[PDB]
C-alpha cells in the first residue's frame, strides 16, 4: 500500500496524500471568514492563545503579502509561513518583471500551480494549508481567491474555512439569498468588519473579546491588519445595537 | 500502517510521525530555558555531569549568533550546532546586504524556514532539537522557541527538555506576579532557580549551571555569558530557594 | 529515502529474463495485429485498428502506419504514444544521415539506431521500457526491399514475412504456409488481408478497421513510391480480393 | 577578408503574371582565382525555390539545413511547405545565429499552391525580411542588379517575356562584376510547371 | 533536499497493464461529463460547470480554454492537471511553432505536442500521469475543422463526435444516433445541449453550462483594423445569454 | 546632469535638472532624474541612464521584498543595497547615485555613491557633470538645520548655476521634499531660475 | 527494528539506530586511554594484531606539531577524519599563521560527523577518537563520538573493556592532574590506567603505543623499543 | 528612419516612414516599421531592422502568453519593462531603438526605448536618423489637448519632415492610432507622396534576344506515379 505514502494514483483514481493534507488543514482548530464590501474586502479569523507564556502579538495566521494583497491561512504555521514567504517573493518578482502590482487572482493561480506540482511530483509533499487571498484589485474590485492542497483555486463572493466552515458557509449563503447581491452593501470598511464579526458570532454561537479575534482589511492600494484596540471599537459598536 | 517510516509522509490523521518522533529526542534531552526581561533576554541550561572527568566550565552549550543573538537548545546537540551554523550564515548574508544586524523576528523565520524544509522530503531527517533563542534589536527584546516541525512563536518565558513541565509552571508564576516586568539582574537569578527546580527530573546525576544574557542596559545589547561573581550570586540564590 | 518505491525496471530475474521487457511483450500481445510481407517487386504493410467506433474519424486517423522518410515506413503494435516518441527520433536520425552523407539512410542503420535506443531503457536509467513493437518496411540501393522487426528488448531481425501484436502464433503459421519466394506485391496484398481475416478477434474484417500500405519500385521510371491507403482504397482492395 | 565577397556570385528573382522567375550565376572563386563554373546557387524544397549568395560553405550548409527542416515539416504537416511559411523559417533560422551569422544573402521565390499568388522575398545575413512585389537582388553585383531591375522591370510580364527581362538583368550586371559570371541559370516557375534554362554568356 | 525519484512510477504489471494509466483513466471516469461535436462549418465543445459552492463565482473557473485563436480545449477529470496543461499547451504553440514559422500550429500538431507532454508523465522519473482526458477542437487552413481526444497515456484519436467522463457511454450512444456528415454548426450546438442535459442532475442554464465553438472568423473580436489577412479568432465562448436563447428552442 | 540632496530641519530635499544628452543633442529635455525606491527613500541618478535605471529597478525590487518580510527599511539599508550592486559590478557600470530618505527616528539622511561603489554619508551631496561648477557656491552657502524655504532656495540657486555653466545640464529644476508630512513634488521653470 | 535501515530514520522513542550501531563498532575496537595534566597530554593505545604472523594495527595518528589523536573502531574512517583535521590545522596555519585551538578542532569534527547522520545515502562514521593537544590555553583532551558529540575531559578511555581504565582515572583525577613538568610520570599513569582494561593479554613491546604533546614537546609517537621503558 | 509618437486628447498615435537601407542603397521601398505587440499596443522600430523586428516579435509573443495566463488586457508598461530588460541584458548589441505606445485599462501611454536599455516618458517623441527633422516639427506645433484630426496631421507632418530632409528616410508614411475605448486603427500607406513617375521607354525585349545553351523541365512534384 505505497500508493498512500506518495502522490500516485490509488486504484480508485485518488491521491491519498492530497486528501490527508486537507485533514492537516484543520489541525489548528481555527475558523476563518472572508467577505466583500463595496470598496473593501474584510477577512476575520479566530485567534487562540492557549499558553500564558506566549507573546500574543506574534501569534497570527494573517499575512501581508504585498501592499495590496493579504493572505489568511488555515493550517499549521510552518507550512503557512512557507506559503507566505513564497507568495511574497512571487509578488515582488512579478512587479519587477512586468511593471505592475501582482493581482490577487494571478497570485492565487501561481500558488495553486505550485500546489499542483506537489500532487504530481513524488519527492515534494503537499503543504497542509488552505490559502485565502484578499485584495481590492484595480481591475476586478474587491476580490477573494482561495487555494488548497489539491492545487484547486476559485474566486468567491464570500468564503469560510476551518472545522466549522459549513455552519459559517450556510449562514453567509442565507444572507446573500436575502440581499440578492454579491457583496455587503456598505460604504465604510468599519461596518463591513462589524458584519463579518456579527455573522461569525451567529454561525459559531460564541461571543468574542478583543483578543479572541484577528482582522485583516483590504482597501484600494493597501491591505492592513487591525490592532486589538481597533477590534475592541468594532465589538463595542456591535453590542450597542 | 508504514506512515511513520518515512519523513514528509502524511498519516491518515494529517500528521508527520517522523517529526513527532524527533520531539521525543528533544524530550529526552537536558532542560533549557529562556526568560524575557524589561530590556533584554536571559538564557539558561542544565548540563549533566556524566563523570568527574568532565572539565568544569569548558563544554559550553549556549551559542552566540552574530553579536546580539543567543541560542540554546535541548535534544541532539550536533543537530543544534548545525542549525546555529546555518543561523550564522543567514545573519551574515543579511548584514552583508542590508548593513543593519539581523532583527530577531527576521532571524527567527530564517531558522524556521530551514527547519521546516527538513520536513518536506524523505531524503532528510527532521531536526532533533527545540531551540530557545533571542536578543535585542531596534524594536527591543525578543524571545523565541523553535520546534522540530519548524513551528515557532514569541515568548515571555520558554522551556524545553526533560524538565519542561516543572520549568513552565515556574515561568507562569513569574508572568502573573510581575506584569510590569522583570529586570535583567532579576531574570538571571530566577533563571538559576528554575534550572535548579527543573533538575528534580534529572536528579540522579549532579549538574552544572550555565547562564547567558542580552540586555540593553547591562550588556549594551550584546550577548554575553554570565561569569564569576554574578554567576555565583545566581547559584547562591538558587541554592537558597530549593532549601 | 526514495529507494523504497523503486520498481527496478532494469534487472534480471533468477532465470535470466528482463521482467519489464517480458511484461511489455505481454502488453504488445493484446495490441491490434500488424503484418508485413516482402515480395520481389515491393513490400506490403497491413494492420488492424483496435477501437471500432462508428464516430471515429478514420480518414484523418493514424494509429498503426507511420512514415519515417520517403523510402521507409513502420507498422506499430503497442502503446501509440510511446511509438510516436520513437518515430520522431527515427525521423531525425534519417535527416541527420542525409545531411551528413548526402544519401538516404540505409534501412538497417535506421533500424539498429532505434533498436539501440530501446536497448538502453532495459540496461540503464531506471525507467520503464517502450511498450512498442515495430515492423519496418523499407528500400535502399544495397539490399533492395527489406522487412525488419524490433521489440522492447531492442533485439531486431530481418524477415520475408512477419506479424506483430495479437495472435502472432496463428498469423505466422498461416504466412509460413502460403508464402513463396517468387511472390509478387498483388499476391502479398491478398495474403496479408487473408491472414488478418482469419486471425482477427472481430466478427468480420472491414475497411473502417484497417490501415494498409505498400512500398513499390513500380513508380514512374524506376523510383520507389510509398502508398498509405485511404479508407475508400482499403474498401476497394477488400472487394477485389473477395473478403467483403 | 570580407566573407560575403570571397567566393562571389549573384541571385535575382522577379514576379510576373501568374509566375515567378529566379536566376543565378555559376561562378565559385577564391577571390581572383576562378575555381568552379558549375556552382549553382538555386535550390528547391518541393515547389519553393531558394537562391543563396555569399560565402559558399554557408550556401551549401544552409541548403542542407533547409532540406532537413522542410523534409521534417512535410512528414509532420503531411503537405509541402509554402513560400510565405518558408520565408519565416529562413528568417527564424538566420536570426538564431544573430551573433555568429551565416554570411549569406538568401532569396525565396515560389507560387502559393492554394492561392496561386506569386511570391518573392529577400533577406540580410541575420534574417530581416524584404518582401517585394517587383524584384529581389542579392550578391556581389547587387548594386548592378538594382540598376538593371529598376529600369528593365515592368509589372505583369508573361513567363516568356519575364525570362528575357531577368536574363538581361543578370547577364549585364554580372559583366560589370569581377567575381560574378562564368555561366548562368534561369528558372521560370509556374503553378504546375518549371522550366530551367542555362544561358550563354562571356566566360571572363 | 534532493529529487531522488529518477525512476519510473508507472511500470508494466505481469498482465501487461500500465497500472497508473488505468487508474488515471478511472479518475477521468469520475469527472464531470464533457463532449465535442464536429459540424461541416464548425466544431462545438461543451461541459457542465459543476460549482463546488454557491458562494463560489463559477465564471472565474474556466473549464473551456482558448489555446490558440483557432483552437480550444475542454476536459474531464482533475481540474488542476488541466489548468497546467493549458499553460504548457499555450506556451508550446509559441516556442515550438509560432516563433519558428510565424503562424499558429494546426490542430493535429498542437494536439501532438500536448500528447507528448502527457506521454512523458507516463514514462519520466518521479511523476504520475495526468488525470485528465482532453477534447481539443480546432481549425486550420489546410486540414479544415477537427476534433481530437487526448488520454492520460498520451494517445490521441480524431473524432466526428464524442464524450468523456461521467456519462460518456450513454452520451456516445446518443451522439451516434444524431450525428451525420451534413450538420450545420447550429444543429451541432442543439445536439450538444440535448446530449448534455441527460448527464446533468440539477439546474440546466447558461450559468451552469460552459460552451464554446470553433466557427467563422470574428473580426469584431480581433481588437484592431488595418491588416486584411488577419480576420480574427475562430474560437468563441458562448455567453450565458446566448446559451439561454437556444434552450428556449430546445 | 546636475543633482543634489540636502538635509534640513524637517527632513531632506532632493533636487535635479531635467536634461538628457546624446553628445550635443538633447535627447530628452524633461527627464525625471528623481526616482522612488521606497515611499520615503528616493535617489538622484547620474551616469549611464541604462545602468542607473537597471540598478534603481533592482533596488526597488529588493526594498519591496524587504518591506514584505521585515517592515520599512532604513535609508542606510537602501544605500547599502545600491552600494552592493554598484561595487560588485563596478567593471560593467557607470553609475553615480545619491540616496536620500526620511525616517522618523533618524530624520533626513543623505548617502552618496560615486563611480567606485564607495558609500559616504553626508549632510548634503552634489553630483553629475554640472556639480563641478557649484562646489565653491554650495560649500559657502550651506548651513545645517535650514528651514524648508531656505533649503528650496539653496537648491534652486545652486542648480541654477550648475545649469548656467554646464551644457549637459538644463531644462526644469525638479525637487522632491521628504518630511513627516509626506512627499511633495516641486518644479521650477527657466523663466524663474535663470533671472536669480 | 523497522527504523534501522538507514541513518535518516528516527525510531518511535527518538533514537537513531544506525548511529547506535556505529557506536557499537567502537566498543568492539581495541582499548585506548587519554589523560592530561596542566603541562602535558598523553595518549596510550593497546594495538591489536590479526594473528602471530601479522603486525599490530596502528592506533595513533599525528595531525599537527601540537595536536593528534588515537582511534578505536573502523581505521579507514579514522584516516578520513584525521586527514580532515590535518587540513583544518594546515588551513589555520597557512591563512592565519595560527595554530588551531583544540576546542575548535573538536567543533569541526562534530559538525563533519553530524552531516552524515542527517542525510540519506551516507552512513555515520564507525570510529571514536581521543584528541590530545597543547595550544594557547594549555593542555587539552577531547573525546569524539560519531554521533557528533565531542567532550573536553581531564581523562577518558574508549574501546573494549574501557570502563576499567575510566574508573581508575576517576579515582586518580586529583593525582595525575598535578603531574606538571614530568612527562614520564604522566605516561606511567596512562600505562597503569590502560592496564585496568586488560584481560589474559599483557603489555608487550610491539603491543603498546604511546603518544605525548606538551609545553616544549611536539606531538611524538613512541612504538617498539621506545616504550619498553614503560612496560 | 523617421519614427515618431505623440499623445492627443484621449489617445496616442505613432508614425513611421517606409524605407530600409543598406549603407547608401535602398533595400526596401515599402517596409512596415510599426510592429505589433498586442491588439492595442504598437511599437515603432529604428536601428538594426532585424533586431527591432525580432525583439518586438519576442516580447509580443511573451505578452500574448502573459495575457492568456492572467486573463487581462496587456499593459504598455509590461511591454516596456520586458523590452528594456531584454535590451539591457545585451548591452546595445541588439541595436533596436523603439517608440512604444498603446492603450490599456490604466489609460494611454507613450515611451521610447534605447538599445542599451534606457527608457523615456514623453508627450511627443522621435527616433532614427530623421528624428531631428521630426522633432523640429513636433517642437514647433505640438500642444496639449490635440484632437485626433490635429494629431494625425502633426504626426504625418513630423514623419514627412524626415522623409524630405533626411536621406536615411523616405517613401511612404505609416500611422497607427490608439484611442481610449476604441479599436486601434493601423493605417499603412497613410500618405503616398513618392510614387515613381512613368518611364520614358519600355525595355521589354524581343523574344529570343538572350542566347540559351540548354533547356530542361524541372521535376518539382512528389513521385511521378505509375
Ligand atoms: C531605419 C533606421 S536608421 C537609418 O535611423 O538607423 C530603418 C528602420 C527599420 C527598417 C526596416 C524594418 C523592418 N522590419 C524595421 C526598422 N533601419 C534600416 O534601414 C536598417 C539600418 O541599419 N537597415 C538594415 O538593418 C538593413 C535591412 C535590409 C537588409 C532589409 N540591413 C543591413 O544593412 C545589414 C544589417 C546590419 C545590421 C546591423 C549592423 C550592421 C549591418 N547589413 N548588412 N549586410
Ligand atoms: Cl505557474
Ligand atoms: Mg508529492
Ligand atoms: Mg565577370
Ligand atoms: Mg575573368
Ligand atoms: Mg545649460
Amino acid at each position: 500500500g505505497y500508493d498512500r505514502h506518495i502522490t500516485i494514483f490509488s486504484p480508485e483514481g485518488r491521491l491519498y496524500q492530497v486528501e490527508y493534507a486537507f485533514k492537516a488543514t484543520n489541525q489548528t482548530n481555527i475558523n476563518s471568514l472572508a467577505v466583500r464590501g463595496k470598496d473593501c474586502t474584510v477577512v476575520i479569523s479566530q485567534k487562540k492563545v492557549p499558553d500564558k507564556l506566549l507573546d500574543p502579538t506574534t501569534v497570527s495566521y494573517i499575512f501581508c503579502i504585498s501592499r495590496t494583497i493579504g493572505m489568511v491561512v488555515n493550517g499549521p504555521i510552518p507550512d503557512a509561513r512557507n506559503a507566505a514567504l513564497r507568495a511574497k517573493a512571487e509578488a515582488a518578482e512579478f512587479r519587477y518583471k512586468y511593471g505592475y502590482d501582482m493581482p490577487c487572482d494571478v497570485l492565487a493561480k501561481r500558488m495553486a500551480n505550485l500546489s499542483q506540482i506537489y500532487t504530481q511530483r513524488a519527492y515534494m509533499r503537499p503543504l497542509g494549508v488552505i490559502l485565502t487571498f484578499v485584495s481590492v484589485d484595480e481591475e476586478l474590485g474587491p476580490s477573494i481567491y482561495k487555494t488548497d492542497p489539491a492545487g484547486y483555486y476559485v474566486g468567491y463572493k464570500a468564503t469560510a474555512t476551518g472545522p466549522k466552515q459549513q455552519e459559517i458557509t450556510t449562514n453567509l449563503e442565507n444572507h446573500f439569498k436575502k440581499s440578492k447581491i454579491d457583496h455587503i452593501n456598505e460604504e465604510s470598511w468599519e461596518k463591513v468588519v462589524e458584519f463579518a464579526i456579527t455573522h461569525m458570532i451567529d454561525a459559531l454561537g460564541t461571543e468574542f473579546s478583543k483578543n479572541d479575534l484577528e482582522v485583516g482589511v483590504a482597501t484600494k492600494d493597501k491591505f492592513f491588519t487591525l490592532s486589538a484596540e481597533n477590534i475592541e471599537e468594532r465589538l463595542v459598536a456591535i453590542a450597542e445595537q | 500502517t508504514g506512515y511513520d517510516l518515512s519523513n514528509s509522509v502524511f498519516s491518515p490523521d494529517g500528521r508527520n510521525f517522523q517529526v513527532e518522533y524527533a520531539v521525543k529526542a528533544v524530550e529526552n534531552g537536558t532542560t533549557s530555558i529562556g526568560i524575557k526581561c524589561n530590556d533584554g533576554v536571559v538564557f539558561a541550561v542544565e548540563k549533566l555531569i556524566t563523570s568527574k572527568l568532565l572539565v568544569p566550565q569548558k563544554n559550553v552549550k549556549i551559542q552566540v549568533v552574530d553579536r546580539h543573538i543567543g541560542c540554546v537548545y535541548s535534544g541532539l546537540i550536533p543537530d543544534g550546532r548545525h542549525l546555529v551554523n546555518r543561523g550564522r550564515e543567514e545573519a551574515a548574508s543579511f548584514k552583508k546586504l542590508y548593513k543593519t544586524p539581523i532583527p530577531i523576528p527576521a532571524f527567527a523565520d530564517r531558522l524556521g524556514q530551514y527547519v521546516q524544509a527538513h520536513t518536506l522530503y524523505n531524503s532528510v531527517r527532521p531536526f532533533g532539537v527545540s531551540t530557545i533563542f533571542g536578543g535585542v534589536d531596534k524594536n527591543g527584546a525578543h524571545l523565541y522557541m523553535l520546534e522540530p516541525s519548524g513551528s515557532y512563536w514569541g515568548y515571555k518565558g520558554a522551556a524545553t527538555g526533560k524538565g519542561r513541565q516543572s520549568a513552565k509552571a515556574e515561568l507562569e508564576k513569574l508572568v502573573d506576579h510581575h506584569p510590569e516586568g522583570l529586570s535583567a539582574r532579576e531574570a538571571v537569578k530566577q533563571a538559576a532557580k528554575i534550572i535548579y527546580l527543573a533538575h528534580e527530573d534529572n536528579k540522579e546525576k549532579d549538574f552544572e549551571l550555565e547562564i547567558s544574557w542580552c540586555s540593553l542596559s547591562e550588556t549594551n545589547g550584546l550577548h554575553k555569558f554570565v561569569k564569576g561573581d554574578l554567576l555565583q550570586e545566581a547559584i547562591d540564590f538558587a541554592q537558597k530557594e530549593i532549601n | 529515502g526514495s529507494r523504497r518505491y523503486d520498481s527496478r525496471t532494469t534487472i534480471f530475474s533468477p532465470e535470466g529474463r528482463l521482467y519489464q521487457v517480458e511484461y511489455a511483450l505481454e502488453s504488445i500481445s493484446h495490441a491490434g495485429t500488424a503484418i508485413g510481407i516482402m515480395a520481389s517487386d515491393g513490400i506490403v504493410l497491413a494492420a488492424e485498428r483496435k477501437v471500432t467506433s462508428t464516430l471515429l474519424e478514420q480518414d484523418t486517423s493514424t494509429e498503426k502506419l507511420y512514415k519515417l522518410n520517403d523510402k521507409i515506413a513502420v507498422a506499430v503494435a503497442g502503446l501509440t504514444a510511446d511509438a510516436e516518441i520513437l518515430i520522431n527520433t527515427a525521423r531525425i536520425h534519417a535527416q541527420n544521415y542525409l545531411k551528413t552523407y548526402n544519401e538516404d539512410i540505409p534501412v538497417e542503420i535506421l533500424v539498429r539506431r532505434l533498436s539501440d535506443i530501446k536497448q538502453g531503457y532495459t540496461q540503464h536509467g531506471g525507467l520503464r521500457p517502450f511498450g512498442v513493437s515495430f515492423i519496418y518496411a523499407g528500400y535502399d540501393d544495397r539490399y533492395g526491399y527489406q522487412l525488419y522487426t524490433s521489440n522492447p528488448s531492442g533485439n531486431y531481425t530481418g524477415w520475408k514475412a512477419i506479424s506483430v501484436g495479437a495472435n502472432t502464433s496463428a498469423a505466422q503459421t498461416l504466412l509460413q504456409m502460403d508464402y513463396k519466394d517468387d511472390m509478387k506485391v498483388d499476391d502479398a496484398i491478398e495474403l496479408a488481408l487473408k491472414t488478418l481475416s482469419k486471425t482477427t478477434d472481430s466478427s468480420a474484417l472491414t475497411y473502417d478497421r484497417l490501415e494498409f500500405a505498400t512500398i513499390r519500385k513500380g513508380a514512374n521510371d524506376g523510383e520507389v513510391y510509398q502508398k498509405i491507403f485511404k479508407p475508400q482504397e482499403i474498401k476497394d482492395i477488400l472487394v477485389k480480393t473477395g473478403i467483403t | 577578408s570580407d566573407p560575403s565577397s570571397i567566393n562571389g556570385g549573384i541571385v535575382v528573382a522577379m514576379t510576373g503574371k501568374d509566375c515567378v522567375a529566379i536566376a543565378c550565376d555559376l561562378r565559385l572563386g577564391s577571390q581572383s582565382l576562378g575555381v568552379s563554373n558549375k556552382f549553382e546557387k538555386i535550390f528547391h524544397y518541393g515547389h519553393v525555390f531558394l537562391g543563396i549568395t555569399g560565402l559558399a560553405t554557408d550556401v551549401t550548409t544552409l541548403n542542407e539545413m533547409f532540406r532537413y527542416k522542410t523534409n521534417l515539416y512535410k512528414l509532420k504537416e503531411e503537405r509541402a511547405i509554402e513560400p510565405e511559411t518558408f520565408t519565416q523559417l529562413v528568417s527564424s533560422s538566420l536570426y538564431e545565429r544573430r551573433f555568429g551569422p551565416y554570411f549569406v544573402g538568401p532569396v525565396v521565390a515560389g507560387i502559393n499552391s492554394k492561392s496561386g499568388k506569386p511570391f518573392i522575398a529577400g533577406f540580410d545575413l541575420i534574417g530581416c525580411i524584404d518582401e517585394a512585389k517587383d524584384f529581389i537582388v542579392s550578391g556581389t553585383a547587387s548594386d548592378q542588379l538594382f540598376g538593371m531591375c529598376e529600369s528593365l522591370y515592368e509589372p505583369n510580364l508573361e513567363p516568356e517575356d519575364l525570362f528575357e527581362t531577368i536574363s538581361q538583368a543578370l547577364l549585364n550586371a554580372a559583366d560589370r562584376d569581377a567575381l560574378s559570371g562564368w555561366g548562368a541559370v534561369v528558372y521560370i516557375i509556374k503553378k504546375d510547371e518549371v522550366v530551367k534554362r542555362y544561358l550563354k554568356m562571356r566566360q571572363d | 533536499m534532493t529529487d531522488r525519484y529518477s525512476f519510473s512510477l508507472t511500470t508494466f504489471s505481469p498482465s501487461g497493464k500500465l497500472g497508473q494509466i488505468d487508474y488515471a483513466l478511472t479518475a477521468v471516469k469520475q469527472g464531470v461529463t464533457s463532449l465535442g461535436i464536429k459540424a461541416t462549418n464548425g466544431v462545438v465543445i461543451a461541459t457542465e460547470k459543476k460549482s463546488s459552492s454557491p458562494l463560489a463565482m463559477s465564471e472565474t473557473l474556466s473549464k473551456v480554454s482558448l489555446l490558440t485563436p483557432d483552437i480550444g480545449a475542454v476536459y474531464s477529470g482533475m481540474g488542476p492537471d488541466y489548468r497546467v496543461l493549458v499553460d504548457k499547451s499555450r506556451k508550446v504553440a509559441h516556442t515550438s511553432y509560432k516563433r519558428i514559422y510565424g503562424e499558429y500550429p494546426p490542430t493535429k500538431l498542437l494536439v501532438s505536442e500536448v500528447a507528448k507532454i502527457m506521454q512523458e508523465a507516463t514514462q519520466s522519473g518521479g511523476v504520475r500521469p495526468f488525470g485528465v482526458s482532453l477534447l481539443i477542437a480546432g481549425h486550420d487552413e489546410f486540414n479544415g475543422f477537427s476534433l481530437y481526444q487526448v488520454d492520460p497515456s498520451g494517445s490521441y484519436f480524431p473524432w466526428k463526435a464524442t464524450a468523456i467522463g461521467k456519462g460518456s457511454v450513454a452520451a456516445k450512444t446518443f451522439l451516434e444516433k444524431r450525428w451525420n456528415d451534413e450538420l450545420e454548426l447550429e444543429d451541432a450546438i442543439h445536439i450538444a445541449l440535448l446530449t448534455l442535459k441527460e448527464s446533468v442532475e440539477g439546474e440546466f442554464n447558461g450559468d451552469t453550462i460552459e460552451l464554446a465553438i470553433i466557427g467563422d472568423e470574428n473580426p469584431d473580436l480581433l481588437g484592431y483594423t488595418g491588416i486584411p489577412t488577419d480576420k480574427g479568432p475562430r474560437f468563441r465562448k458562448l455567453t450565458s445569454q446566448e446559451i439561454n436563447d437556444r434552450l428556449e428552442a430546445l | 546632469t546636475s543633482i543634489m540632496a540636502v538635509t534640513f530641519k524637517d527632513g531632506v530635499i532632493l533636487g535635479a535638472d531635467s536634461r538628457t544628452t546624446t553628445g550635443a543633442y538633447i535627447a530628452n529635455r524633461v527627464t525625471d532624474k528623481l526616482t522612488r525606491v521606497h515611499d520615503k527613500i528616493w535617489c538622484c541618478r547620474s551616469g549611464s541612464a541604462a545602468d542607473t535605471q537597471a540598478i534603481a529597478d533592482i533596488v526597488q525590487y529588493h526594498l519591496e521584498l524587504y518591506t514584505s518580510q521585515y517592515g520599512t527599511p532604513s535609508t542606510e539599508t537602501a544605500a547599502s543595497v545600491f552600494k552592493e550592486l554598484c561595487y560588485e559590478n563596478k567593471d560593467n557600470l557607470t553609475a553615480g547615485i545619491i540616496v536620500a530618505g526620511y525616517d522618523d527616528k533618524n530624520k533626513g539622511e543623505v548617502y552618496t555613491i560615486p563611480l567606485g561603489g564607495s558609500v559616504h554619508k553626508l549632510p548634503y551631496a552634489i553630483a553629475g557633470s554640472g556639480s563641478t561648477f557649484i562646489y565653491g557656491y554650495c560649500d559657502k552657502n550651506f548651513r545645517e538645520n535650514m528651514s524648508k524655504e531656505e533649503t528650496v532656495d539653496f537648491i534652486k540657486h545652486s542648480l541654477s548655476q550648475a545649469i548656467k555653466w554646464d551644457g549637459s545640464s538644463g531644462g526644469v529644476i525638479r525637487m522632491v521634499v521628504l518630511t513627516a508630512a509626506g512627499v511633495e513634488r516641486l518644479i521650477f521653470y527657466p523663466d524663474e531660475y535663470e533671472q536669480l | 527494528n523497522n527504523y534501522d535501515g538507514d541513518t535518516v530514520t528516527f525510531s518511535p522513542t527518538g533514537r537513531l539506530f544506525q548511529v547506535e550501531y556505529a557506536l557499537e563498532a567502537i566498543k568492539q575496537g581495541s582499548v585506548t586511554v587519554g589523560l592530561r595534566s596542566n603541562t602535558h597530554a598523553v595518549l596510550v593505545a593497546l594495538k591489536r594484531n590479526a594473528d602471530e604472523l601479522s603486525s599490530y594495527q596502528k592506533k595513533i595518528i599525528k595531525c599537527d606539531e601540537h595536536m593528534g589523536l588515537s582511534l578505536a573502531g573502523l581505521a579507514p574512517d579514522a584516516r578520513v577524519l584525521s586527514n580532515y583535521l590535518r587540513q583544518q590545522c594546515n588551513y589555520s596555519s597557512l591563512v592565519f599563521n595560527r595554530k588551531l585551538a583544540v576546542e575548535r578542532a573538536g567543533h569541526l569534527l562534530c559538525d563533519k560527523a553530524q552531516k552524515n547522520t542527517q542525510s540519506y545515502g551516507g552512513r555515520p562514521y564507525g570510529v571514536g577518537l581521543l584528541i590530545i593537544g597543547y595550544d594557547k590555553s594549555g593542555a587539552h583532551l577531547l573525546e569524539f563520538q560519531p554521533s557528533g558529540n565531542v567532550t573536553e575531559l581531564y581523562g577518558t578511555a574508549i574501546g573494549a573493556r574501557s570502563q576499567g581504565a575510566k574508573t581508575y582515572l576517576e579515582r586518580t583525577l586529583d593525582t595525575f592532574i598535578k603531574i606538571d613538568g614530568n612527562p614520564d610520570e604522566l605516561i606511567k599513569a596512562g600505562v597503569e590506567a590502560i592496564s585496568q582494561s586488560l584481560r589474559d593479554e599483557s603489555l608487550t613491546v610491539d603491543n603498546l603505543s604511546i603518544a605525548i604533546v606538551g609545553k616544549d614537546t611536539p606531538f611524538t609517537i613512541y612504538d617498539g623499543e621506545a616504550v619498553a621503558k614503560y612496560i | 528612419t523617421t519614427i515618431a509618437g505623440l499623445v492627443f486628447q484621449d489617445g496616442v498615435i505613432l508614425g513611421a516612414d517606409t524605407r530600409a537601407t543598406n549603407d547608401s542603397v535602398v533595400a526596401d521601398k515599402s517596409c512596415e516599421k510599426i510592429h505589433f505587440i498586442a491588439p492595442k499596443i504598437y511599437c515603432c522600430g529604428a536601428g538594426v531592422a532585424a533586431d527591432a523586428e525580432a525583439v518586438t516579435q519576442l516580447i509580443g509573443s511573451n505578452i500574448e502568453l502573459h495575457s492568456l495566463y492572467t486573463s487581462r488586457e496587456p499593459r504598455v508598461v509590461s511591454a516596456l519593462q520586458m523590452l528594456k530588460q531584454h535590451l539591457f541584458k545585451y548591452q546595445g548589441h541588439i541595436g533596436a531603438y523603439l517608440i512604444v505606445a498603446g492603450v490599456d485599462p490604466t489609460g494611454s501611454h507613450l515611451f521610447s526605448i534605447h538599445a542599451h536599455g534606457s527608457t523615456d516618458v514623453g508627450y511627443y517623441l522621435s527616433l532614427g536618423s530623421g528624428s531631428l527633422a521630426a522633432m523640429a516639427v513636433l517642437e514647433s506645433h505640438w500642444k496639449q489637448d490635440l484632437t485626433k484630426e490635429e494629431a494625425i496631421k502633426l504626426a504625418s507632418d513630423a514623419i514627412q519632415a524626415g522623409i524630405w530632409n533626411d536621406l536615411g528616410s523616405g517613401s511612404n508614411v505609416d500611422v497607427c492610432v490608439m484611442e481610449i475605448g476604441k479599436d486601434a486603427e493601423y493605417l499603412r500607406n497613410y500618405l503616398t507622396p513618392n510614387v515613381r513617375e512613368e518611364k520614358q521607354k519600355s525595355y521589354k525585349f524581343p523574344r529570343g534576344t538572350t542566347a540559351v545553351l540548354k533547356e530542361s523541365i524541372v521535376n518539382i512534384c512528389d513521385i511521378q506515379e505509375e
